RNA sequence: CCUCUGCCCGCCUUUCCAC
RNA sequence: GUGGAAAGGCGGGCAGAGGC
C-alpha cells in the first residue's frame, strides 16, 4: 500500500533472495552436493544436478512439501515454488547425431514445471476445506489476514497495527546500508531476523562477528572476515541506492526532489527480449552454465557500473538532459537476470533506459535486445498502482516488437512504443536545437495542433505558427513526423519547469 | 429493510457560465473514450450535501421537534477540540477536514442530514438513499462535438502584484458555457413516514445549488449551473415485482426548483402521496 | 527549380520558402495553377487535399506581391459571421453574399499604384468560387471554401508575407 | 447448451467485474427487499438443487467474451503446429497472458484448435481523484478512487442455466432492483447502475468427463487444474472470512461445487455462492 | 469552527462601457464566448479589480481601523517586495508567483480582515471562503438584437498595431452574490462592497484604460434579499430593495439605511 | 505589432468488523 | 443476504504594464 516506504520495497526484493537461497541450500546439504552443481540461481529460476537414486527422491519431496507448507502460513498463497526433476541419462548429456538431446530433455522438464504452476497449492490437503478461523484482523501495508489480533505496533506510527513480517522488513530495510550479507542458521537463534522455509538468517553487519553454518556474502568473491569452519556462499545483487545524508536509502521524495525540472518519480521497468530461445541451442551443461552466469553478470554486476557512468566509450552520446551526475539519485529495487525494476528521478532513469540498451547491446554481439517501460509519477503515488501501471506499459512495448522503448489513433497502423534507434534519430536532430527563451506556447500549442492529427489541417497551422514569430529552421518536415514528436517535445518541456 | 418504492428524478443540468471540474493545462474531468467532460456523482452529491449542512448547522434550534437527535449539537466545528462526537454538529474527522456524520443508526435516522445522504459509525451505520448518477452531456452536444464544434475552452487568468502591476498569468480549462447535461437522482423510500421530507430536503438543497456554484472557482464566476427538470416518477415495489409500466409520473417539463419545492410539492406529489 | 521541384501535391511545401524570400522562376510556374484555379470554377470539385496543395500555389502566387492584411481581414471576418449564424441561427445568408462580393470589388477599386497585379491576384482566383455560393446550401459546398479559405492566408506567411 | 445470457447495459463506471459470488450476494439483497426472508431461503435452495449463475464477462457490441480455459495452457506447442520457430514463441505467448476469447474461438479452445485472442479489452480501469472538504474552512483531504469505464457499446453479462420457473420467480425480479441500485460499492455516486436485457445464448461444447467452470466454485475435491483467487468480501457490515475460490477456466472433474454458510453475527445468516457452471472440456494427457 | 447561513443578498443590474471595453487574451482580441462569439466581462477579471482598488483603500487606512477591524495589528502599510518573507509585518503577505498579494494566512485572522472576509481568503492548514461571488456578466438582450441585424458590437483601433474594443455605449449583465454567514457583520459587507464599486466608476476595467477604455458605469435593478425562509419555501416571499434610478454613488451614500430597512425585518 | 512574465501552495487516504 | 458504508478536486489569484 500507500504505507511502504522504499526501504520496505528494497527489502521485499533482498528477501525474495533470501527464501531461494534457503531452498537450493536445503537440496545441497541433505543430498551431498556442493555449489558447483547450481547451474545457475537467477531471480526464484535454479536448477540443480544431482543424482537419481531413491534416496535422493525421497528427500527433495519433503523439501519441496516443507517449503510449501511453509509459503502458504506466511503468505495466504501469493507465492509458490514449483519444484520438478527429470531423471536424464548420461548420453543426455549433450549432443548425439543431430539432435540437441540436451535441449530436448530440458523441455520435457520445463513442461513439468509449467503444469505445476497450474496446479498452485495441491499438496496442502486443507487449500479448500474451509475451516472457519476466527478474529482476523488485516495488515495495512500488505494485505494478510492475520488471526486473533497479534499485530505487532509499525515502529513508524505506534497508532497502526501491522503485521510481524513487516516490522521485521523494516528493520531489514533500515539495515540495508551496513549489511554485508547474512549468517544462515538454525530459525530459534539470537539475532535472526526473516526465515525462511528451512533456515533462519540472521545479519551479518558491518562491525560485528558473522554467526552461522552459512554465510551468504553479498556482492564479493572474497571470504575476507568468515570463521575458518563456516561454508562460504557468494551471491550477486545489482544493489545501487542513492543514501540519504543520513546513513540511509533516499526516499521517494528525496530522490525526486532532485529532478531537474518537474518533480515526478520515474520508474523504469524492463527485461531480455526472446531469452528462453537463447539457451536452447546451449547443447552441453558447461555451455549452459556459461550462458547464465554472463546474462546474470549484466544485470548484478554490469549495471552498478553504468549508473557510476563508467565506459561512456562503449556507450557514447545518448539523449541525455543534463550531463550524468557523479552520484546519481537513482535506486535498483530488483535486478533479475533477465529483467530489472529500478526507480529514481525522471530526469536520469530517462538517460539510464539508454545507457542500459546501449552496453548491452555490446555486451553481447548484438544478438539478444532489451525491451524497456518507463514511467512517469507522482512521488506519493502507491506501489501497487505504479508498478502494475509500468508492467502492462513495458507489456506494451512488447507485444508489437519486443525491441522497443517505452518513454512518455484507434485504426491498427500505429503502435505506442518508440523503437531503440527511432528515438535516438528523433533526438540527434529535434533536441538539440530547442535546447526560443520562454516561447513555450510554440511549444505547447504544437502538441495541440499535433492531437488534431490523432482525431491535415495540422500542416498549415504549424506554418502560421512557425511563421508568425520566424521560426523556420525548427521543424522544416513539420509542415508520419507530427505523431513521432511527441517523445522530444513532452520531455523537453518537462526539463524546463 | 422495509423497501417500499424507490422516487426517480430526472432533469437537465445546464451551464449557464463555464463548467469546471478539475482532475490533476488544468483539465476538466473527461471520459477516457470518448473524451466529453461529464459531471460526477460523487461531485454533484456532496456539494448538495454540504450546503445543506450549513442549512441545518444555522438550525439546530427550531428543528428539534421535526428532527429528534438534533438537540445534541451545537452549531459549529468540533475542530478546536481534536475529538470526535463533541457536542457539536461537524464532528467526523474524516482527514483534516470536519463533517457532520452521525455516530450511530438509532441517531442517524433522526437526523435531517443523515438520513438522506447516510452516514457511517461503530455498531453499524446507515446507506445513503439517494444514488446521485454521473451527469453526461445530452446528445445534443454529443452533435455539435460530432459536429466539429468545440465543447471545452481555455481561460486565462492572471494575478496582479498591487503596488507594481507584475503579472503572472495561469491558464484554466472550462467547459463552454451553454453546455447542456442530464441527471438522474434515485430516492429510496425505505420510510413510509418521511419522503417528502426527504424530498424537500433534496429540493432545498438544489435552490441552494442555483444560486451557489457547482465545482471549480464559483467566485470567480465558474458555477452558474441551472437545473431543468423533466419528470419524476415513483417506482412502486409491485412494479418491479412483475415489471410492468404502471408507475405514477409526476409530469413538468418547464419548471424551476422553486416552482417545483412548494407551489407543486402537493399538488404533483398527490398522487404519489395515495400510493405510498 | 523552376516547375521541377514544385510538383502536384507535397513535393516542394518546405524547399520553395528559401526561393520565394525568385522573380522570373515564380511568374511562369505560379501562373499555371492561377489559371487552372479559374478553370476550377466548381469549388468542391476537390474532395482530396488538391485544395491544400493548390494553397501552396496561390499563396506562392501571392508572396512576391502585396497583399495588405486589413483588406483581406475584413473581406473574412464577414466570412465567420456567415459561419456563426450556421450555428442554428440562420440558414438563408442570400443577402449577404452580394455584400460579400461588393467588399472584394470594393477593394480591387481602392487599393491603387503599386497594388495592382497584387490585388488583381486576388481578385482572380475567388471569383471562381465567389459566385458558387449563392445557389448552394451551407452545410455542404460552403464549409469546403472556409478550409480553402485560410488554406492561402497561412502560407503566405510562411513564405515570407504579412 | 441453451443458456440466458442477461445483458447488463451499464450507466456509469463499475468497481469492479462481478464474481460470481457478488452476483449471488447481490440477489439475495435484492430478493430480501422485494419478497422477504422467507424467500430468500426458497432462492437458495433453487441454487442448492438445481440452477446456476456464472460470474459476469465483457461484451462489446454483439461478441461475447468468455475466460480462456486453462486445459490449453499445457498443449498449446501441440495446438500450434502449423508455425515456423519465429512465431511459434510469440503467438505462444500472447496464447498465454489473454484472460478472455470470442464466442467462435472459445467453441475452438474447447476443441483442442487453434484460436486468436482479442485484439481490443472493452473496459479501463481508471483511478479518479477524490476529495473530501471541511464544511467550515474547504480544507481538502484528496483520496483515489479506481473504476471500471466501458467503452461506447460494451458492458457486462451473466450467464443463467436451470428452470425457467426460477428465472422469472427470483433473478429477472431482481435484475430489475438491481439496475436501479447498483451492483458493488459506490452505488451512491451511480457506480454499479445499468439497464438490464435477456437472450437466449448457445454455446457448444465437446462432451468428455472434465469440465471448466465460469464460476468461482468451492470445490469438496481437488480439480484438474486451478488457479486460486483469495476473495472474501463484506456482508451488513461485518467482514467476511477470506475463501480459497477457484478462478473461471480452471478444469474440474464432477464436482457440484457447493455453497458456503456464515454466521457473522447477523439475525438471519449468509450464504456464500460457490457452485460451478459446468461446460466440457477436452483435456490432453493430464 | 463554526460556518452558518442566513440568506445570500443578490445585487443584480448592468454595466454600461461608456467608453470602448477591452479585455484581452490569447489580432489581440478580447474575449467572447465560445459558443456565441460575443464579448463578456469575466467574472474573475471583475472581482479582482474590485479588490485591486479595495485593497489599496485599506492599505492607506491600517492604522485607523484595527479596533473596528482586528488583527489589523498584524499589519504595516507596506509590501515584501523589499524582502522574501511570505508573512511579515507588511501588508502585502502573499508572493502570488511574481506579483504580492495581500491574503490573511488563516481562517480566525481573515475572520476581522475586513479584506479577506468579504472577498475570500486561502492559508495552508485552516483558509477561509469567499462571501461574494461574482458571475461572467455577459452582453444584455437588446445588444443580442444589434449583432442579429448587424450594428457593430466590435471594432478594430488602429493604435502601427490594433487593440480590439467593444465599441462604446455597450452594456453587460453582471449579477454579485453575497452569502450572510453571519448577522452581526453583514452592514460592513455590503457597504465595504458598494465602497469597492465606488472606486471602480473612477478607475477602468481591463485593457489599458489609461488611454480611455474604461469608465464603466453600473445601473442597478434590483437588491434581492433571499432569506433562508426562501430556500425551504419555493414562494417569492424575499426583500425586494428597488434602487433602479439609483447610482452606487447614492446607495452607499446617506440614502443606505433609508434602503436596507428591510433586511432588518428579518435578521 | 513590439518588451518581462507562461501555476502556485497545500492535503495525497480517514474510520468502522459483533467471541 | 453486494471488497462494503460515509467522503464537493478545492481554497485564494484584474491577460496587464508602457506603445498618439
Ligand atoms: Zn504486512
Ligand atoms: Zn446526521
Ligand atoms: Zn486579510
Amino acid at each position: 500500500s500507500g504505507k511502504g516506504t522504499l526501504k520496505y520495497l528494497r527489502a521485499r526484493s533482498a528477501y525474495l533472495e533470501l527464501i531461494g537461497w534457503d531452498v537450493v541450500l536445503e537440496i545441497l546439504s541433505r543430498l551431498g552436493l556442493t555449489r558447483a552443481n547450481v547451474v545457475f540461481n537467477a531471480g526464484g529460476h535454479f536448477m540443480i544436478i544431482a543424482q537419481n537414486t531413491p534416496d535422493a527422491v525421497k528427500e527433495l519431496e519433503e523439501i519441496r512439501a516443507k517449503a510449501v507448507e511453509w509459503l502458504y502460513r506466511e503468505f495466504e498463497s501469493d507465492l509458490y515454488l514449483a519444484i520438478e526433476w527429470e531423471p536424464v541419462s548420461g548420453r543426455e548429456f549433450g549432443r548425439e547425431g543431430g539432435k540437441n538431446l540436451f535441449a530436448e530433455a530440458r523441455k520435457r522438464l520445463k513442461h513439468k514445471l509449467t503444469v505445476r504452476k497450474l496446479k498452485r497449492f495441491g499438496e496442502i490437503k486443507g487449500l479448500f476445506e474451509h475451516g472457519h478461523t476466527e478474529r482476523l484482523a488485516e495488515c495495512p501495508v500488505c494485505g494478510r489476514e492475520l488471526p486473533e489480533g497479534k499485530l505487532e505496533p509499525s515502529a513508524s506510527d505506534p497508532e497502526t497495527k501491522v503485521c510481524p513480517t513487516c516490522n521485521r522488513l523494516v528493520s531489514l530495510g533500515g539495515n540495508l546500508p551496513k549489511l554485508l550479507g547474512f549468517g544462515r542458521t538454525a530459525k530459534n537463534d539470537a539475532g535472526v531476523l526473516v526465515e525462511g522455509p528451512f533456515s533462519g538468517f540472521v545479519p551479518y553487519l558491518q562491525g560485528g562477528r558473522p554467526v552461522g553454518e552459512q554465510i551468504l556474502v553479498k556482492n564479493t568473491l572474497n571470504p575476507g572476515e568468515i570463521p575458518e569452519s563456516a561454508q562460504f556462499v557468494p551471491y550477486f545483487v545489482a544493489d545501487y541506492f542513492k543514501k540519504d545524508p543520513k546513513g540511509g536509502v533516499a526516499t521517494f521524495e528525496e530522490l525526486s526532489m532532485a529532478s531537474t525540472g518537474t518533480r515526478r518519480l520515474g520508474v523504469m521497468k524492463g527485461d531480455v527480449d526472446r531469452l528462453g530461445e537463447f539457451f536452447s541451442s546451449m547443447d552441453s551443461p558447461s555451455k549452459l552454465a556459461t550462458a547464465s552466469r554472463f546474462m546474470d553478470y549484466f544485470f548484478k554486476g554490469y549495471i552498478g557500473a553504468i549508473i557510476e557512468g563508467k565506459f561512456g566509450y562503449i556507450i557514447g552520446d545518448v539523449p541525455s538532459l543534463r550531463d550524468w551526475p557523479e552520484e546519481p539519485d537513482i535506486v535498483v529495487v530488483y535486478a533479475g537476470g533477465d529483467d530489472f525494476f529500478i526507480v529514481g528521478a525522471w530526469d536520469q532513469i530517462f538517460e539510464l533506459a539508454f545507457r542500459v540498451r546501449r552496453a548491452f547491446n555490446a555486451y553481447t554481439g548484438g544478438k539478444l535486445t532489451l525491451s524497456v517501460g518507463l514511467g512517469y509519477f507522482d512521488e506519493r503515488t502507491p506501489i501497487y498502482r505504479m508498478a502494475d501501471v509500468v508492467s502492462e506499459r513495458l507489456d506494451t512495448a512488447k507485444d508489437e516488437g519486443r525491441n522497443r522503448v517505452f518513454v512518455v489513433p484507434l485504426d491498427g497502423k500505429h503502435k505506442l512504443s518508440y523503437e531503440w534507434n527511432h528515438y535516438e534519430e528523433l533526438w540527434r536532430t529535434y533536441a538539440p536545437r530547442i535546447y526560443l527563451e520562454s516561447k513555450k506556447g510554440l511549444l505547447w500549442k504544437l502538441l495541440e495542433i499535433r492531437e488534431l492529427y490523432v482525431r491535415v489541417r495540422w500542416a498549415y497551422l504549424t506554418a502560421y505558427l512557425l511563421g508568425r514569430h520566424g521560426l523556420s529552421d525548427l521543424f522544416p518536415e513539420l509542415v508520419q513526423p507530427v505523431y513521432w514528436v511527441d517523445g522530444v517535445l513532452k520531455i523537453v518541456l518537462m526539463a524546463v519547469r | 429493510r422495509r423497501f417500499y418504492g424507490k422516487i426517480v428524478i430526472k432533469g437537465k443540468i445546464k451551464a449557464v457560465t463555464g463548467l469546471h471540474i478539475g482532475s490533476q493545462a488544468n483539465p476538466v474531468i473527461k471520459d477516457p473514450h470518448t473524451g466529453l467532460p461529464y459531471i460526477p456523482g460523487s461531485s454533484l452529491k456532496g456539494r448538495l450535501r454540504s450546503l445543506f449542512e450549513i442549512l441545518v448547522n444555522s438550525r439546530l434550534g427550531e428543528w428539534r421537534e421535526k428532527y429528534p437527535s438534533l438537540a445534541n449539537y451545537s452549531p459549529g466545528s468540533c475542530r478546536p477540540d481534536n475529538q470526535e462526537n463533541c457536542g457539536k454538529f461537524f464532528n467526523r474527522k474524516i482527514n483534516r477536514g470536519w463533517i457532520h456524520v452521525c455516530p450511530d443508526y438509532e441517531t442517524a435516522l433522526a437526523c435531517p442530514v443523515c438520513r438522506l445522504f447516510g452516514a457511517s459509525g461503530k455498531e453499524s451505520n446507515f446507506p445513503s438513499r439517494i444514488i446521485v448518477r454521473d451527469a453526461f452531456l445530452t446528445k445534443e452536444w454529443e452533435e455539435k462535438w460530432r459536429a466539429g464544434e468545440a465543447i471545452t475552452e481555455a481561460k486565462i487568468e492572471v494575478g496582479i502584484d498591487r503596488v507594481t502591476s507584475q503579472a503572472n498569468p495561469r491558464t484554466n480549462e472550462r467547459v463552454v458555457a451553454g453546455a447542456e447535461f442530464e441527471f438522474e437522482i434515485i430516492y429510496n423510500v425505505e420510510n413510509t413516514t418521511h419522503w417528502r421530507d426527504d424530498i424537500k430536503n433534496l429540493l432545498t438543497a438544489m435552490a441552494l445549488l442555483e444560486d451557489s456554484y457547482l465545482g471549480g472557482s464559483g467566485s470567480r464566476g465558474y458555477g452558474k449551473v441551472k437545473f431543468i427538470f423533466d419528470s419524476f416518477e415513483f417506482r412502486p415495489l409491485d412494479y418491479y415485482r412483475t415489471g410492468k409500466d404502471e408507475d405514477i409520473v409526476s409530469i413538468d417539463a418547464r419548471e424551476k426548483s422553486v416552482s417545483d419545492i412548494l407551489s407543486g410539492f402537493d399538488s404533483l406529489f398527490s398522487e404519489v402521496e395515495g400510493k405510498l | 527549380v523552376d516547375a521541377s521541384r514544385l510538383f502536384g501535391e507535397s513535393p516542394d511545401v518546405v524547399g520553395i520558402k528559401k526561393m520565394l524570400e525568385k522573380g522570373k522562376q515564380w511568374e511562369a510556374i505560379q501562373p499555371y495553377f492561377d489559371n487552372v484555379v479559374r478553370e476550377a470554377k466548381n469549388f468542391l470539385e476537390w474532395s482530396p487535399n488538391k485544395r491544400l496543395a493548390n494553397a501552396v500555389t496561390v499563396a506562392a502566387y501571392l508572396t512576391s506581391q502585396g497583399l495588405k492584411t486589413n483588406q483581406v481581414r475584413k473581406i473574412l471576418d464577414m466570412a465567420r459571421t456567415t459561419e456563426l449564424k450556421v450555428k442554428r441561427g440562420e440558414g438563408d445568408i442570400k443577402d449577404d453574399l452580394v455584400k460579400m462580393r461588393y467588399l472584394l470589388a470594393y477593394t480591387v477599386g481602392k487599393a491603387t499604384g503599386q497594388s495592382k497585379y497584387s490585388l488583381d491576384a486576388f481578385h482572380r482566383i475567388l471569383d471562381p468560387m465567389l459566385e458558387v455560393l449563392m445557389g448552394s446550401p451551407k452545410k455542404e459546398n460552403f464549409e469546403k471554401f472556409y478550409d480553402f479559405l485560410q488554406a492561402v492566408v497561412a502560407y503566405h506567411k510562411f513564405f515570407g508575407g504579412g | 447448451p441453451k443458456f440466458i445470457a442477461v445483458k447488463l447495459i451499464p450507466k456509469g463506471p463499475f468497481r469492479d467485474i462481478p464474481r460470481a459470488d457478488t452476483l449471488f450476494g447481490a440477489i439475495g439483497n435484492a430478493i430480501s427487499a422485494i419478497h422477504g426472508q422467507s424467500a430468500v431461503e426458497e432462492l437458495v435452495d433453487a441454487f442448492v438443487g438445481g440452477a446456476r449463475i456464472s460470474s459476469a464477462f465483457p461484451y462489446s457490441g454483439d461478441t461475447y467474451y468468455l475466460p480462456k480455459p486453462l486445459s490449453v495452457e499445457p498443449a498449446l506447442e501441440g495446438i500450434l503446429t502449423g508455425l515456423d520457430e519465429e512465431e511459434r514463441y510469440t503467438t505462444a505467448k500472447r496464447l498465454r497472458k489473454a484472460k478472455y476469447l470470442d464466442l467462435k474461438n472459445f467453441e475452438l479452445a474447447l476443441r483442442l484448435r487453434p484460436f486468436t485472442i482479442p485484439e481490443e479489452i472493452p473496459y479501463a480501469r481508471v483511478d479518479v481523484p477524490r476529495v473530501v472538504l471541511d464544511r467550515v474552512t474547504q480544507d481538502s483531504s484528496i483520496y483515489f478512487w479506481e473504476e471500471i469505464r466501458f467503452r461506447e457499446k460494451s458492458g457486462v453479462y451473466f450467464l443463467y442455466s436451470g428452470p425457467r420457473e426460477v428465472f422469472d420467480g427470483y433473478i429477472a425480479p431482481a435484475m430489475r432492483f438491481l439496475g436501479d441500485t447498483g451492483i458493488g460499492g459506490k452505488s451512491t455516486w451511480g457506480a454499479g447502475l445499468f439497464e438490464v436485457e435477456f437472450h437466449e445464448m448457445k454455446i457448444d461444447a465437446p462432451g468428455s468427463e472434465y469440465s471448466v467452470t465460469l464460476s468461482n466454485a468451492l470445490p469438496t475435491k481437488t480439480p484438474v487444474l486451478w488457479r486460486l483467487l483469495r476473495k472474501g468480501g463484506w456482508s451488513f457490515g461485518r467482514r467476511k472470512p477470506r475463501m480459497t475460490f477457484i478462478a473461471e477456466g480452471s478444469i474440474v472433474k464432477n464436482d457440484p461445487g457447493g455453497m458456503e454458510r456464515l454466521e457473522l453475527g447477523l439475525s438471519h445468516e449468509v450464504y456464500v455462492y460457490g457452485l460451478t457452471f459446468p461446460l466440457g472440456v477436452e483435456l490432453p494427457e493430464g
